[PDB]
């Protein structure tokens, strides 16, 4: 019981580094979201000056 | 560019080897979530289509229109989108290190708590040539006069009612 306990400490701290990826992942997530919106208002520009033409 | 968009993630691998499940079911949905912003990103690209111009300068009589769209579009260019989450994501940031700062402190003392046991008894002497007060010593719960009392010294022989 006290070798499981402590291996389970150990489990405890690797998902608290798993954690710190979770926010690395959580902003990198934002930055895609932001990103494909700049390329839909990128492609909604050039439909609307494919159709003008 | 696609660089950030279509050609990148996050490597998940590691991320599902410490979540317990039930405990954190939400990683199935932000596993699903953020996919779904990638199930957009396999769309919108930068330009999803070049502008062949002189096909529209060979089908129309006046190409004057042609130049001019044409110039009109590269006198313009969308940059990127401005961004006021990055402060609150910092903040969540910052607060998670404190956080595990203090539940790492917490494993510290709770690790060497355990170690301290372990060694105790591993230290200890052996039930065979224990006498029964070195054996009351390890064990100090004993049984003395301010205790509830048995004739046969039990885990459940007093009070249970």
């Amino acid at each position: 019981g006290f070798e499981e306990a402590i291996t389970l400490e150990e489990r405890a701290q690797k998902s608290a580094e798993a954690q710190i990826m979770l926010f690395q992942a959580k902003r990198e997530n934002v930055q895609f979201q932001l990103e494909a919106a700049y390329r839909a208002r990128l492609h909604h520009v050039n439909n609307e000056i494919k159709k003008r033409l | 560019a696609s660089k950030r968009i279509a050609r990148s993630s996050i490597d998940w691998a590691k991320m599902a080897e410490s979540v317990p499940e039930s405990q954190k079911a939400m990683y199935n949905q932000f596993k699903a979530k953020s996919d779904g912003y990638i199930r957009k990103a396999l769309s919108y690209p930068e330009q999803p289509s070049p502008i062949n111009w002189e096909h529209y300068r060979k089908s129309l009589t006046n190409p004057a229109m042609v130049d001019a769209f044409k110039k009109q579009y590269e006198a313009l260019k969308v940059p990127y989108p401005e961004d006021k989450v990055s402060s609150q994501i910092d903040a969540q940031e910052a607060e998670a290190k404190k956080e595990i700062t203090k539940f790492i402190q917490e494993s510290r003392g709770r690790i060497e708590n355990y170690k301290a046991e372990l060694g105790k008894l591993g230290q200890m002497i052996p039930f065979e040539h224990m006498t029964l007060e070195d054996f009351f010593e390890a064990f100090p719960e004993k049984v003395l006069n301010p205790d509830p009392p048995s004739p046969n010294v039990k885990k459940k022989p007093f009070k249970n009612n």
